[PDB]
RNA sequence: AGAACCUUACCUGGUCUUGACAUCCACGGAAGUUUUCAGAGAUGAGAAUGUGCCUUCGGGAACCGUGAGACAGGUGCUGCAUGGCUGUCGUCAGCUCGUGUUGUGAAAUGUUGGGUUAAGUCCCGCAACGAGCGCAACCCUUAUCCUUUGUUGCCAGCGGUCCGGCCGGGAACUCAAAGGAGACUGCCAGUGAUAAACUGGAGGAAGGUGGGGAUGACGUCAAGUCAUCAUGCCCUUACGACCAGGGCUACACACGUGCUACAAUGGCGCAUACAAAGAGAAGCGACCUCGCGAGAGCAAGCGGACCUCAUAAAGUGCGUCGUAGUCCGGAUUGGAGUCUGCAACUCGACUCCAUGAAGUCGGAAUCGCUAGUAAUCGUGGAUCAGAAUGCCACGGUGAAUACGU
């Protein structure tokens, strides 16, 4: 298990946190669980909607969620119809007043998590994993990524002996802390087993 | 009129102040002999003064916190030297020569996972 | 006198919050004491990172809880009352206490 | 080491007499980082020795040292099938230290009661050219002499 | 861990919640030196009568996600493994890798 | 051992049983699992077959046995010898 | 990162079978609350209360009850089907690619060569020209300074004093964070190929990567983990579920890792000094009173730079013991007890009194460590009702040696 997690190592400098709130040792674990629950719910709901990042943020006994999704209107549906429904169940999950915001993701080809999800979907519907991977890399590059790497592992093409294959293009510095490396992961539950997909996308270096 | 120098060594933080006088040293409202039972500590606190013959010429009031004894004494000496520097500014060279101006940055190395100490590896065995 | 205890994990955020409360205070009232930094609480944690067994394999996290003590010497009518409507940025637990 | 030689670290002279050699000796004597006790022991011995032999404290200690310093030691080269001990001229810094270490080992070995007293007896013996440290010194010399053919 | 174990624990927690007042009162009675001997005996027997799962010292802290008994942490309510995942993924606020 | 202020320990049901046997004046062995139960004065004379994990082993009570517990007289492990 | 129960996955018995855990209807009952006997308990039988959100009244959503099945459940097997995570060589300086060129080709070149570097580090050359992942830097921390802000932190100079920063106060100093400065072979000399560098010195708190951490390239070991989790055959009135007791603590033995020792650089007794870093509400618990003591009683202060844990120990001074299996050493066993806890038999910790094994520095052999390191001394934390000599942290004192390959 060689490598460090690219988000995790950068949370202090170039990457921010997802859950963004304060408490006392009393109420932490409870809120962590609440976050887990809501996030799980939202993943379940907005699977067909391309959602990248749920950001929970709870001030003053009221939870504010922010959903970063590529196509809002499917999450929104009719104006203020679907969002509202989501809000009440979120409140229930938490046990507090809920407030949902929806951030619209520009360039879903450059968002690593979305790409991984797409690749997973492709794998599920029985395409050539290699071709999916090339599509991913190529699209990202077209869109203006300074670099991208993707990796897929296990039971590729239903083969008995599992193996991993990866495709890099551009430059993807991981040891460099100040580099904006959006990393994410997904899993394809195929007939032959799980296939793990990692993707790194290098949006460039920050100077501060 | 009193001149001043901060002293710092392992986890000790001395506050040395220099005044003109006869040469009586007070450390936390105690004499040098009272506070430092160890001779080595007495020596190290005095050293800068021996180097530049200003032992009888000036009194000094000190208050020191943190660390043990030897580290406290070193911090005191550092504060003394700083206060000498501030006071004369023509004594810098000999203090440099002696090695007093230098802050001894040696802190204790933290304990590291895997290891029993900073560097002591647990007992190895092939079998 | 109103002591105010700002607590947060992010230090830039807490600083921003300290500033903002200070402004709120200063316009209405007079003689804001000041934004005194108390010690930070660095709560550390060690964990085994292997799923099953590798004991020397470990990760050491921490949470840096930052404290800011802001004080108001003269509570006027307008000043204390401002704060009620002036909520701060999230992830910053404030704690006011008069007297 | 392979790559770089390094400069020896700074050592402070002892408070009582203001000397580097004595400080080194006390360091050698010490155990478990317990300096104050070891240097008290060293001082006690020194005082007893001074009483016994007259001369200054320091001077007597130096004399005793002189009598256990080695001119030559031996090291194992072993280029051949069997091993060959080869004499080598031991440098000023090292020889002094060796004599110290040798005195201290003798003190450890002796049968007297207090550590300081034992050290004192050892120093007296070295001055007189008996004891343990002088014997070991002799043995070192003797080995070198035997292997003088190698050079 | 299994579902069954999680269920058992939930039950135990419920029971602790239920019988806290009574059990605490009984403990107090038993402790109270300024009290009758027979009363003390009644109290200890009564404690015996109450259910065993009522005790707080029966319940084991598990991971709130996996139910793993070992490797637990209190602040987060999670086992080491899931906690680490949380730190990496950004969902624990304030937590980041520490070096000094 | 248990605190003096707490008193001795005996399982309630076992105590009950003992009381009944006393009332009856019968000497039929009482099978019991309460190995942790202390032994009392009134139980002297009774046979009480204590569980040892596997089976109930009869224990005829004696005056000497009072302060002890029932499990002390019902060894659980069965080691004969290594050869 | 903590087996008395629990945990537990194991054994023995006692029990259940759409089920402890979910969804689904049908239809019986508001959920729930209190209490009774038998039972080791699991469970199996009794007495009191309620009817809330709405009905062209064939009833509903929460929460119990019964039967059918669809299903639940599995810490069951396969890590040699897998994902994820982890170790490892190894923080070793390497591993590659594109285009070009050489070769029938596998391939080669680049990436070799002269120097140099911690470094595939840098320069110079050269059928190579370029690029990427890595060796570096960006991050944390530590070492010097400055600015800002001064309480719960500080007391230099002022007044008062109960001689306590405690109280007027002061914002200096320490300290606390926030933001800046600072180190780059930048400056000097020499050597060097008109170089990259190296050797020395100046300044400086710091000098040549300043010290430490995080950071682990392509890959290797069908390395580990299906018992965290997820995931692609088997069990389903039992390989599932509930209970009480037992076991995981067994004991001719062998090995691993530690602690304590064998003593006088010490033991014991009396006095006495100097830390850091943490934790704390089903919590830390002062003071005072009682207890030889573990503790008990009463009970402030405190979600805490404020109060508590909380006396640092080694040390220093004075006395004693005088080389003894000892005033060394504490195992072991007997008595009596304290606390946690339904519960200390199996099987907790600690206390008091007694008891006082082996052991006098350890065969072959074998491990660690280059500096605030080793060695030694204490302190804290996690898990945690209780239960560390382990683990993870913190400071105290503080060496030896490096000729060299």
């Amino acid at each position: 298990g060689q490598k460090v997690h690219p988000n995790g190592i950068r949370l202090g400098i170039v990457k921010p946190w997802n859950s963004t709130w304060f408490a006392n040792t009393k109420e932490f674990a409870d809120n962590l669980d609440s976050d887990f629950k809501v996030r799980q719910y939202l993943t379940k709901e907005l699977a067909k909607a391309s959602v990248s990042r749920i950001v929970i943020e709870r001030p003053a006994k009221s939870i504010r969620v922010t959903i970063h999704t590529a196509r809002p209107g499917i999450v929104i549906g009719k104006k203020g119809e679907d969002v509202e429904k989501l809000r009440k169940v979120v409140a229930d999950i938490a046990g507090v007043p809920a407030q949902i915001n929806i951030a619209e993701v520009r360039k879903p080809e450059l968002d690593a998590k979305l790409v991984a999800d797409s690749i997973t979907s492709q794998l599920e519907r029985r395409v050539m994993f290699r071709r999916a991977m090339k599509r991913a890399v190529q699209n990202a590059m077209r869109l203006g990524a300074k670099g991208i790497k993707v990796e897929v592992s296990g039971r590729l093409g239903g083969a008995e002996i599992a193996r991993t294959e990866w495709y890099r293009e551009g430059r993807v510095p991981l040891h460099t802390l100040r580099a904006d490396i959006d990393y994410n992961t997904s899993e394809a539950h195929t007939t032959y087993g799980v296939i793990g997909v990692k993707v790194w996308i290098f949006k460039g270096e920050i100077l501060g | 009129n009193q001149y001043y120098g901060t002293g710092r060594r392992k986890s000790s933080a001395a506050r040395v102040f220099i005044k003109p006088g006869n040469g009586k040293i007070v450390i936390n409202q105690r004499s040098l002999e009272q506070y430092f039972g160890r001779e080595t500590a007495r020596m190290v606190v005095r050293q800068p003064l021996e180097l530049v013959d200003m032992v009888e010429k000036l009194d000094l009031y000190i208050t020191v916190k943190g660390g043990g004894i030897s580290g406290q004494a070193g911090a005191i000496r550092h504060g003394i030297t700083r206060a000498l520097m501030e006071y004369d500014e023509s004594l810098r060279s000999e203090l440099r020569k002696a090695g007093f101006v230098t802050r001894d940055a040696r802190q204790v190395e933290r304990k590291k996972v895997g290891l029993r100490k900073a560097r002591r590896r647990p007992q190895f065995s092939k079998r | 006198r109103i002591r105010i205890r700002l607590k947060a994990f992010d230090h830039r955020l807490i600083d921003q919050a300290t500033a903002e409360i200070v402004e709120t205070a200063k316009r209405t009232g007079a003689q804001v004491r000041g934004p005194i930094p108390l010690p930070t609480r660095k709560e550390r944690f060690t964990v085994l990172i292997s799923p099953h067994v590798n004991k020397d394999a470990r990760d050491q996290y921490e949470i840096r809880t930052h404290l800011r003590l802001v004080d108001i010497v003269e509570p006027t009518e307008k000043t204390v009352d401002a704060l009620m409507r002036l909520d701060l940025a999230a992830g910053v637990d404030v704690q006011i206490s008069l007297g | 080491p392979r790559r770089r030689v390094i400069g020896q670290r700074k050592i402070l002279p002892d408070p009582k007499f203001g000397s580097e050699l004595l400080a080194k000796f006390v360091n050698i004597l010490m155990v478990d980082g317990k300096k104050s006790t070891a240097e008290s022991i060293v001082y006690s011995a020194l005082e007893t020795l001074a009483q016994r032999s007259g001369k200054s404290e320091l001077e007597a200690f130096e004399v005793a040292l002189e009598n256990v310093r080695p001119t030559v030691e031996v090291k194992s080269r072993r280029v051949g099938g069997s091993t060959y001990q080869v004499p080598v001229e031991v440098r000023p810094v090292r020889r002094n230290a060796l004599a110290m270490r040798w005195i201290v080992e003798a003190a450890r070995k002796r049968g007297d009661k207090s550590m300081a007293l034992r050290l004192a007896n050892e120093l007296s013996d070295a001055a007189e050219n008996k004891g343990t440290a002088v014997k070991k010194r002799e043995d070192v010399h003797r080995m070198a002499e035997a292997n003088k053919a190698f050079a | 861990a299994k579902q069954s174990m999680k269920a058992r624990e939930v039950k135990r927690v419920a029971l602790a919640d239920k019988y806290f007042a009574k059990r605490a009162e009984l403990k107090a009675i038993i402790s109270d030196v300024n009290a009758s001997d027979e009363d003390r005996w009644n109290a200890v027997l009564k404690l015996q009568t109450l259910p065993r799962d009522s005790s707080p010292s029966r319940q084991r802290n598990r991971c709130r996600q996996t139910g793993r008994p070992h490797g637990f942490l209190r602040k987060f309510g999670l086992s080491r493994i899931k906690v680490r995942e949380a730190a990496m993924r950004g969902e624990i606020p304030g937590l980041k890798k520490a070096s000094w | 051992p248990r605190s003096l202020k707490k008193g001795p320990f005996i399982d309630l049901h076992l105590l009950k049983k003992v009381e009944k046997a006393v009332e009856s004046g019968d000497k039929k062995p009482l099978r019991t699992w309460s190995r942790r139960s202390t032994i009392f004065p009134n139980m002297i004379g009774l046979t009480i077959a204590v569980h040892n994990g596997r089976q109930h082993v009869p224990v005829f009570v004696t005056d000497e046995m009072v302060g002890h517990k029932l499990g002390e007289f019902a060894p659980t492990r069965t080691y004969r010898g290594h050869a």
